[PDB]
RNA sequence: CGUGAGGGAAAGGUGAAAAGAACCCCGGGAGGGGAGUGAAAUAGAGCCUGAAACCGUGGGCUUACAAGCAGUCACGGCCCCGGGGGUUGUGGCGUGCCUAUUGAAGCAUGAGCCGGCGACUCACGGUCGUGGGCGAGCUUAAGCCGUUGAGGCGGAGGC
RNA sequence: GUGGAGCCUGGGAGUGAGGGCGCGAGCGAUAACGUCCGCGUCCGAGCGCGGGAACAACCGAGACCGCCAGCUAAGGCCCCC
RNA sequence: GCCCCAGGCGGUAGGGGAGCGUUCCCGAUGCCGAUGAAGGCCGACCCGCGAGGGCGGCUGGAGGUAAGGGAAGUGC
């Protein structure tokens, strides 16, 4: 009686409202659905988590003074190339990249992890071009 | 009576190297590298014997937790349910049920909450 | 100059890796419109000894 | 219709006419065995609590076998400690005859 | 049918001539004659002689028609390296391995 | 070993591993460490043990009925086939490796070429050749020197 | 009794303690001499009695 | 090799028999293919067999978003032989070996790799244990005599 | 108190560079991954295992083996996990 | 009382114990060998915890050698 492995399953699209939800918590549930660890047929070594689309990423909310005290930094490899970016500016420019950074901070690494991050699609604002994919709305 | 190496060293090397087939580069061609690689491969095989059990147990707890949460309860509450319910099916079989017997596993939920 | 020296031996795969680009491209030839013989362009066909539809070399 | 049975501290989803290996049980080949049923898997879904009351599967032993030789081989480093050791766990491979209610 | 000739004990760097010989593997015979004929390499002459001796063996010995003659497969193994001395600075000596090569060409008839 | 003690190269700065001379036991061609020497493996076994064990061997073949004391050798007179007709008639086939002990040079010399016969003068009696052969055969005088030797 | 019947008593003849034969012998890499020291060197110590 | 005293190599094997490949072809030759002898020629003289390191050529799997002491476990995929074997895509885990060290993955030592040589013994005394003989006794040394692998004698002597 | 307990006699050892941790002291500067002692411990030799991110001595725990079984230890239960 | 019960089994230095394998000796003027030894390569085959042993295929073409003991230039 070997442990069961499922066959390949079509990923079920899932829409998620970025508005009104906390950054960390929402990113948590997003990562959870992304892994497919909501499915009884779950298996680690294969990306069978669901495709996820989010809208109103700008409409995310964050507790405390994290608007400014949270500094998304980057590194160019160049001396003094540490580019600190506060959370506010990062909202004004790339809020979708904010959620990308937060959820990517929670995914398991490795090529499976990167493909999983490909499996996610953020859209700041209320719209997205995936109606053909039938994005199932799912409150969290 | 002189006892040269004769054939012993060659034969032993062919043993270890035949065991070393499929290794990258000199690890599967030189007796020395192949030996050491087979040592670390040995301890790996050991700790992965011991490991795999915990591994599949984590898989079973994961999938079972999924099926449980899809019925409103979670893993700890469910297991406390069955344990209170005097049911003693283990993680593997509950996993294969929650995949294969969603209705049977459903009744397992019903008796889990029945403990509650 | 303190005599730089190779730290380790190059594995076979890496040696072949650098030797990837060492391919010898086939020297492009064309048929001689005088004698229908293959030859490199822009040179007198040593078979016919002609070039540009006229004789130059004394084959 | 299946059922999870207890054996060697192990639980097996089983169904009639099935060959399954277990711990090396003590029983003559060709003999059959009745086993504790943890749950009747199928139509009459009964929860053995902890075991079903009157049910038990019927399995004839096919014969005792030795598993493939595992080479458990411990090794410590820098201490001259090498341990090569075979192992072939015996198995009592069975045949699921039926499942007594 | 197959033909083949062997440049057994050819004094030339096997690595070098392998570059040449990897330029006619999978080729038709006439194509091979041209490519050897105008390849800027020393080994191309050796591979040329081995080639023509090969195809001659095909037609003459094994009686293969010259039409379908393509290089079925060929290669160059290594021969006994003639070791020589090179005087290096400060009295120390070295040994250049003048490498001898073996050449093997094989000629199949490209049918269809 | 035939080499010399001159150090092959200096101790330090030569880059190589240190060595003494090539007469060392680590070079190919060097001497051998602890190699076998002229070694007298002989040793004095206790007399009582030699005699007693000898009698124990003869007790072995005797109580097993493979012993056969013989008085006469009229068939043999120094010729082999004499011994063939004799021993064949003497209840001997050739299959039984037989230990031949006697004082008759005509017997011994007349039967040494037997592939299956072990010949020994009565003084040359000893446990090893007694154990080698299936059947044992002696003359009554050979039996006597046996007795005194076991006496 | 034939020669292939002759055998010493059990324990009448005993192994030697061969040293320097890897780990499995248990007597390996040192010949039981322990680590560094005047004793572990060839030749050994002085007269331990005196 | 060293002025010299001196130091000191390497290097065996066809085949039963040269029967050592006439002759043909390619080729300057070499060498190659044929042919031929041969039991066999991947026995062809660079020759018993012919290992590995190493070097190629084909076939199978695999690999260009990708992280690693090179493996191991699982799963999966492909290929092959028919339950296995070969590959490894992912996931989990994982600090080469030796020595020397309190402490080494160590940026402490050694090791390019393969093949072969390479290091606890022998003699004689002592001591403990032991397998045996004998037993207030045990025991032979040298030597002598015997065979020519056979042993006995030999009480000097020791304990 | 039956234990790889104890004692006696023989044989063979190896060790006599130790170290961290806690506690009790000295030196030190009540500094040192310091030094030197006592008591206990562990490593050494257990760099076998879980935790502590990683980490010999900190927490748990002394690995005969196999099992796609279960209960637990420290420690954790928001994702990585 | 050959099997059952209880407990034990981390492990360096080191003590001890038990085996595996190499050359040679006896076994053996025997036995195995051209229907193919030794040797080489191959194995998913069987045996043992292992050291290893057979078994089978091919190369190899002429030696090998038991049970059971002995002796070592014995295991890289
Ligand atoms: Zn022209």
């Amino acid at each position: 009686m070997k442990t069961y492995v499922p066959k390949q399953v079509e990923p079920r699209w899932v829409l998620i409202d970025a508005e009104g939800k906390t950054l960390g918590r929402l990113a948590t549930k997003i990562a959870t659905l992304l892994r497919g660890k909501h499915r009884p047929d779950w298996t680690p070594n294969v990306a069978m988590g669901d495709f996820v689309v989010v809208v109103n990423a700008d409409k995310i909310r964050v507790t405390g003074k994290k608007l400014e005290q949270k500094i998304y930094t980057r590194y160019s490899g160049y001396p003094g190339g540490l580019k600190k970016i506060p959370l506010e500016k990062m909202l004004a420019t790339h809020p979708e990249r904010v959620l990308e950074h937060a959820v990517k901070g929670m995914l398991p690494k490795g090529p499976l992890g990167r493909r999983l991050f490909k499996r996610l699609k953020v859209y700041a604002g209320p719209d997205h071009p995936h109606q053909a994919q039938r994005p199932e709305k799912l409150e969290v | 009576p002189r006892a040269k190496t004769g054939v012993v060293r060659r034969r032993k090397h062919k043993k270890i190297l035949k065991l070393a087939k499929g290794y990258w580069g000199l690890r599967s061609k030189s007796f020395r590298k192949a030996r050491e690689t087979l040592f670390a491969a040995g301890n790996y095989a050991y700790a992965h014997r011991k490991r795999r059990k915990r591994d599949f147990r984590r898989l079973w707890i994961v999938r079972i937790n999924a099926a449980c949460r899809q019925h409103g309860l979670n893993y700890s509450t469910f297991i406390h349910g069955l344990k209170k319910a005097g049911i003693e099916v283990d993680r593997k079989n509950l996993a294969d049920l929650a995949v294969r017997e969603p209705q049977v596993f459903a009744e397992l939920v019903e008796r889990a909450k029945a403990a509650q | 100059a303190k005599h730089p020296v190779p730290k380790k031996k190059t594995s076979k795969a890496r040696r072949d890796a650098r030797r990837s680009h060492h391919a010898l491209t086939p020297p492009t030839l064309v048929p001689c419109p005088e004698c229908k013989a293959m030859k490199p362009p822009h040179t007198v066909c040593p078979e016919c000894g002609y070039y540009a539809g006229r004789k130059v070399l004394e084959v | 219709m299946f059922a999870i049975v207890k054996t060697g501290g192990k639980q097996y989803r089983v169904e009639p006419g099935l060959k399954l290996r277990v711990e090396k049980l003590d029983a003559e080949p060709g003999a059959t065995v009745e086993l504790p049923v943890l749950l009747l898997g199928g139509e009459k879904t009964v929860v053995g609590t902890p075991v079903v009351e009157g049910a038990s599967v019927v399995a004839e032993v096919l014969g005792h076998g030795r598993g493939k030789k595992i080479l458990v081989s411990k090794f410590k480093a820098k201490v001259q400690y090498r341990r090569k050791k075979g192992h072939r766990q015996p198995y009592t491979e069975l045949l699921i005859k039926e499942i007594r209610g | 049918m197959e033909a083949k000739a062997i440049a057994r004990y050819v004094r030339i760097s096997p690595r070098k001539v392998r570059l040449v010989v990897d330029l006619i593997r999978g080729k038709s015979l006439e194509e091979a004659r041209n490519i050897l004929r105008y390849t800027n390499k020393r080994g191309a002459y050796f591979v040329a002689k081995v080639l023509e001796s090969a195809a001659a063996n095909a037609v003459n010995n094994h009686d293969m028609l010259e039409d379908r003659l393509y290089v079925k497969a060929a290669y160059v193994d290594e021969g006994p390296a003639l070791k020589r001395v090179l005087p290096r600075a400060r009295g120390r000596a070295d040994i250049i391995k003048k490498r001898t090569s073996h050449i093997t060409v094989i000629l199949g008839e490209k049918h269809g | 070993v035939a080499y010399s003690g001159r150090k092959i190269w200096p101790q330090k700065h030569t880059g190589r591993a240190r060595h003494g001379d090539i007469g060392a036991p680590i070079f190919v061609g060097g001497g051998v460490v602890f190699g076998p020497k002229p070694r007298d493996y002989s040793y004095t076994l206790p007399k009582k043990v030699r005699k007693k064990g000898l009698a124990m061997a003869v007790a072995d073949r005797a109580r097993e009925g493979k012993l056969l004391l013989v008085e006469a050798f009229a068939g043999v007179n120094g010729k082999t086939k004499e011994f063939l007709a004799w021993a064949k008639e003497a209840g001997l086939d050739g299959s039984e490796s037989v230990l031949l002990v006697t004082g008759n040079e005509l017997v011994r010399r007349a039967a040494r070429n037997l592939p299956w016969v072990v010949t020994l003068a009565p003084e040359g009696l000893n446990v090893y050749d007694i154990v080698r052969t299936e059947r044992l055969v002696m003359d009554l005088d050979a039996w006597e020197v046996f007795q005194n030797r076991i006496g | 009794m034939k020669l292939s019947d002759l055998r010493p008593n059990p324990g009448a003849n005993k192994r030697r303690k061969r040293v320097g034969r890897g780990p499995g012998s248990g007597h390996g890499k040192t010949a039981t001499r322990g680590h560094k020291g005047q004793k572990s060197r060839s030749g050994g110590l002085k007269d331990p009695r005196r």
